[PDB]
């Protein structure tokens, strides 16, 4: 599909909301797996199960390894921007 | 694949 910009508000006190799977050592994106209700991801309106994870703040997540990517996206604080595309 | 809750 096409590639989207997204924004999600989040407090410090919680997480994403999301679960991530894949990984550049595993060949595949950063994929978004589920998106737990009632959390940030789900309140933005606009991250889905499916989507793959391209860029989080102007930071690129397309050849990241899974790990890579968790740090990466747990930094991320407030007013965060992703970049998604649904395959 | 892993996966991670973040």
């Amino acid at each position: 599909g096409p590639i989207r910009k997204v924004l999600l508000l989040k407090e410090d006190h919680e997480g994403l909301g999301i679960s991530i799977t894949g990984g550049k050592e595993h060949g595949v994106p950063i994929l978004i797996s589920e998106i737990h209700p009632g959390q940030p991801a789900d309140r933005c309106g606009g991250l889905h199960v499916g989507d793959a994870i391209l860029a989080v703040n102007g930071v690129n997540l397309r050849d990241t390894k899974h790990k890579e990517a968790v740090t990466i996206l747990s930094q991320q604080r407030g007013e965060i921007e992703f970049e998604v595309v649904y395959v | 694949w892993p996966t991670s809750k973040i």
